[PDB]
RNA sequence: AGUAAACUGAGAGUAGAGUGCUUAGUUGAACAGGGCCCUGAAGCGCGUACACACCGCCCGUCACCCUCCUCAGAGGAGACAAGUCGUAACAUGGUAAGUGUACUGGAAAGUGCACUUGGACGAACC
RNA sequence: AUAGGUUUGGUCCUAGCCUUUCUAUUAGCUCUUAGUAAGAUUACACAUGCAAGCAUCCCCGUUCCAGUGAGUUCACCCUCUAAAUCACCAGAUCAAAAGGGACAAGCAUCAAGCACGCAGCAAUGCAGCUCAAAACGCUUAGCCUAGCCACACCCCCACGGGAAACAGCAGUGAUUAACCUUUAGCAAUAAACGAAAGUUUAACUAAGCUAUACUAACCCAGGGUUGGUCAAUUUCGUGCCAGCCACCGCGGUACACGAUUAACCCAAGUCAAUAGAAGCCGGCGUAAAGAGUGUUUUAGAUCACCCCCCAAUAAAGCUAAAACUCACCUGAGUUGUAAAAAACUCAGUUGACACAAAAUAGACUACGAAAGUGGCUUUAACAUAUCUGAACACACAAUAGCUAAGACCCAAACUGGGAUUAGAUACCCCACUAUGCUUAGCCCUAAACCUCAACAGUUAAUCAACAAAACUGCUCGCCAGAACACUACGAGCCACAGCUUAAAACUCAAAGGACCUGGCGGUGCUUCAUAUCCCUCUAGAGGAGCCUGUUCUGUAAUCGAUAAACCCCGAUCAACCUCACCACCUCUUGCUCAGCCUAUAUACCGCCAUCUUCAGCAAACCCUGAUGAAGGCUACAAAGUAAGCGCAAGUACCCACGUAAAGACGUUAGGUCAAGGUGUAGCCC
């Protein structure tokens, strides 16, 4: 059989690895904030499990920890 | 460019058609042109305000209405509807927005 | 092809052509059987072919089954009174368990016939009404009557349109 | 597929027909915005007359006009129904000739 | 091989017109043995994405216009569509092709390591 | 489905798309009558008129009928038992609230919900319950139609608030492609009321409007189509333009476009658009698909009873060959290749010496689940007396890569230099680094492919093609046109230019897998070229002048050939003529029952080049391939036979040699419309 089809893979593969590469720095910043923003969205979340449970603070000993850190 | 698109809307078929009659007396389209989009009789309608934004036209409203929920459509989608229950009043609004699109030259007479 | 070996175990027909319909007592079927042993033949042969018919006629019945649990093979019901049926179905086709099962619990056929007869009893002939509940929607159907306007037009007499005018 | 695994996927599940340019509606009411020409692709070649509406759901599309020879100028109502022209790609919409302001082919 | 070469006539056509053309004749040679890079020919094979048939096909960059998507404007895809720089792929595609991964480069792509044959190694000895 | 059209130079397979059928809505064009049936697009806003009275006052009804489909698993079955009817009770019928069960569609890129349970009389205790057999969550939908569910302007409710309610009938504005009367009577049935005669009722009945449909009639037929699928076109006009198409396609001097003639199909309709009706027992080596590997629970199956060693792996240790380095001493050179440059003064012998890699064995085919494992020794060690079993977890996963520390002989991305090149960010040469190695973590990807899943079984009636013969049973995983897409988003991850899962929008009628023929190959082997491809022999051209042809320049001033296969060629020939060219002048039924050297050699005949300095071309048969395109040979012969044409033979010249002549089918749309004729088109003062 011919390799037509793993052509094409290849191209398409080779045009976005080097397209990651050309704007690395844009999606690093895009990424990051996203993070942010699922953290966020996160601490929403428990914060909303924890009033509708009838609390008006988190249960007592408890802080949200950044689990989509890095760091 | 410099155009002017105008949606006209009239209480009855007469003032309709003498505020076309006086839009038809326009001679200055070298300075600013004069484009009359749709022309009807009743209240300012959906219709009309899509019109206006789909254009970016003017709604004149010649002895109508214009419920709260046209206001806020019109305000939402940049239209500007105004409501003249005199003709002069209207024309001379009107002359205003041409020459705010510029004085308009053209002199109703 | 239809899947599997026997396919004709999943036609309607095959199901329908179960025999075994039990008494309103019974509620639970617990089978018990050997998947090895020559003796279990006819039980496994049973599970096999007649659970689907005997399930399909009870579909109430709570039918359950238990692999290689205890050295012989048998079935087990459980009624609503309360009693408990035990029935030795080692060395026996699964013929002559249907046959047994159908004996000492299943329906007799004249109940069946009743019971038809019965539903029978539903359906008047005389009714009229949608097709799917009476034979005829409107006594227009029946020769001799005056028939459906839509197909015969009335008589100008008949209908109100003249009626009217000749009262006028 | 066995018949267990078929027995847990179930039916085979038709998704929703996604609907054309019309919205899976006969006919849609358009104001035309503009009229132009497009050359379609090869092999064929011609001017084919087109113009761009803002249907009635408020989308901008491109509707071919048929016949010999038009008349739709900027701010006219026309009535477009769903038909691609096949050798104009994007194309997807044609105004029906005879009704709102797009009169009659002449003889 | 009476060939090459040299030499000497005649004819066609014109009123006249060629160093041209056709043709008769004289003298009259040397090599003729090795090979397959290229031209080619044949046989038997191999490959083939070409079928307008390699003057083929086809990839990518760049700028040439519309549809859609993501997007704070810009990118991505597709289509349309003639160009610019190369010839990466299809023949051993002229460095076999490709997968994963890493670095590098207008651009296809190049190279490094391992893996695949979806290449071959011409199928007795030589 | 009784199927058809469509991928290609062609065949076969897979596959999407479309056609044919039947409905419904809208639109174009058109339309005679009668009966019946059905009839806002919108849970957006409403002018107006009516839609609930009855009855000796109380009571009863206005909670019904009627309406709409916003919402939406309250409808169905069982248990119990309200309200209502049975003049009172009777239990009977009917049927609420409550409790138990059943109950739509898609999305898993919604996989965790976060108290969703139990016990106890209570106190209180236990920490449980739902969920990959789809919990929780998002979006969509009135449904299972003698009818049922839900809503009644909105705030789910409706005290309260927003506000002033047609989703009752008629009707209206807005909106949409969507558009029925602002009719009559309670005469019939139903409901309310009354003891009853009776009253009321936009329920209903009878009418009104509408080809939306069915029926019947019509003594006035329109719509669509006519290249194929698919029934059916004459002449003109246009000339890749105008335009047409459901798919394939048509239009460059038209049975596909416009007009006309005719014909075909249906017919008071026709059919443009949209929607719906037909959606899984088929497959996974190469078309999409067996997921890189192994092991569960819940389960499923019947294949369960019948029935030693070699190269696995981890650890520790060791080293034979060859390197490197250092010592000797000897020499001016070494490396580098197709040839060089660059590079080093290091090179050779002998000896000492690794944390690198493991010739021969191996022509063996074993070990491991896969990745992988081939120097030696030792320790430990290679799960399951039944098979399947992870996007649902656990443990592995070559090479590459990151992190931190060591080793570094050699090799080596990148880098630098030397070449080569039009360029050379490559291929070739040199040097060197990350890296390959050891340790501890990460990473979790491969053409992880034997592209062929596990288990059990059969070789019988084969089998699209190729490949590694065809299948049966069972199970799990996976696939459903191409591309977008090893993508974006979401999610998870020690990953930060990553990996796993993974769509959709726009676009197309194909994409694709296997073959057959042809060409092509800087394609292989073998054999040849006989003035032939190279060397070899002779004579030349390429250097000078001239003759002459052509291209260019010039002119008012031809045309044709113009790679081989043009270029002293058409011409065995131009001062006038020839002459078809240019300038000027002149003639118009004209030498011709006109004329035209005007365009088309890409309409042709005619005569030719070309391979051909070939030998094949072949009708008519037969067979092989499963009766596909296709192919058809072996002489100790195996499916070919072939008429005819060509070669050959025959013939001219001086032989039987040689030279001529001859040279088929075709190739270059090869030359000639200017030998002549000739179709088409064009000019006719
Ligand atoms: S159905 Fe009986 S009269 Fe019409
Ligand atoms: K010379
Ligand atoms: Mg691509
Ligand atoms: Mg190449
Ligand atoms: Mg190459
Ligand atoms: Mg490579
Ligand atoms: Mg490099
Ligand atoms: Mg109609
Ligand atoms: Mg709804
Ligand atoms: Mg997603
Ligand atoms: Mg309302
Ligand atoms: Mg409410
Ligand atoms: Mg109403
Ligand atoms: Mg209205
Ligand atoms: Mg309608
Ligand atoms: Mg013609
Ligand atoms: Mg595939
Ligand atoms: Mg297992
Ligand atoms: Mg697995
Ligand atoms: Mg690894
Ligand atoms: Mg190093
Ligand atoms: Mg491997
Ligand atoms: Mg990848
Ligand atoms: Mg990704
Ligand atoms: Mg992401
Ligand atoms: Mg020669
Ligand atoms: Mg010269
Ligand atoms: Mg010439
Ligand atoms: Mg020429
Ligand atoms: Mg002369
Ligand atoms: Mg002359
Ligand atoms: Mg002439
Ligand atoms: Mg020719
Ligand atoms: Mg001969
Ligand atoms: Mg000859
Ligand atoms: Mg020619
Ligand atoms: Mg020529």
């Amino acid at each position: 059989k011919n390799v037509l089809k793993i052509r094409r893979r290849k191209m398409n593969h080779h045009k976005y690895r080097k397209l990651v590469k050309k704007t690395r720095f844009l999606r690093r910043k895009v990424q990051e904030g996203r993070l942010r923003r699922k953290q966020i969205k996160f601490e929403k979340d428990l914060r909303r499990i924890w009033l509708k449970a009838g609390l008006k603070e988190a249960p007592e000993g408890w802080q949200t920890p950044k689990i989509y850190l890095r760091g | 460019s410099n155009v002017l698109s105008v949606i006209i809307k009239g209480d009855v078929d007469g003032s309709v058609e003498a505020i076309l009659n006086i839009i038809d007396t326009y001679d200055a389209s070298h300075e600013c042109e004069l484009e009359l989009v749709h022309f009807g009789v009743g209240d300012v309608s959906a219709n009309d305000v899509n019109l206006a934004e789909t254009f970016d036209g003017v709604i004149y409203g010649f002895n109508v209405n214009a419920g709260n929920v046209i206001q806020q459509s019109a305000a939402k989608k940049g239209v500007k509807i105004k409501l003249h229950k005199i003709i002069y009043r209207l024309v001379e609004d009107l002359q205003e927005e041409l020459s705010s699109r510029l004085k308009t030259s053209w002199d109703p007479g | 092809p239809m899947k599997g070996r026997f396919p004709i175990r999943r036609t309607l027909q095959y199901l329908s052509q179960g025999n075994v319909v039990f008494k309103d007592s019974v509620k639970v079927m617990t089978v018990n059987y050997n998947t090895h042993g020559e003796l279990g033949e006819g039980a496994r042969k049973f599970v096999f072919f007649n659970i689907p018919q005997i399930q399909y006629k009870n579909p109430w019945v709570q039918i359950m089954m238990f692999k290689n649990m205890t050295p012989s093979p048998f079935l087990r019901f459980y009624l609503d009174s309360g009693e408990q049926v035990l029935v030795d179905v080692e060395t026996k086709s699964n013929k002559e368990i249907m046959e047994h099962i159908r004996k000492i619990l299943g329906k007799n056929e004249e109940t069946l016939r009743e019971e038809e007869e019965e539903k029978k009893q539903l359906s008047h002939p005389a009714n009229f009404g949608p097709r799917k509940y009476c034979l005829r929607e409107c006594i227009c159907e029946v020769e001799g009557q005056v028939p459906c306007p839509s197909l015969v037009p009335l008589p100008k007499e008949m209908r109100g349109k003249y009626k009217a005018a000749l009262k006028a | 597929a066995t018949l267990n695994q078929m027995h847990r996927l179930g039916p085979p599940k038709r998704p929703p027909r996604k609907l054309g340019p019309t919205e899976g509606r006969p006919q849609l009411k358009g104001v035309v915005l503009c009229t132009f020409t497009r050359k379609p692709k090869k092999p064929n070649s011609a001017n084919r007359k087109c113009c761009r509406v803002r249907l009635s759901t408020g989308r901008e599309a491109v509707c071919f006009i048929p016949g010999e020879g038009h008349t739709l100028q900027e701010h006219q109502i026309v009535l477009v129904e769903g038909g691609r022209t096949q050798d104009l790609p994007g194309v997807k919409l044609t105004v029906v000739r005879g009704k709102y302001d797009c009169g009659h082919v002449q003889k």
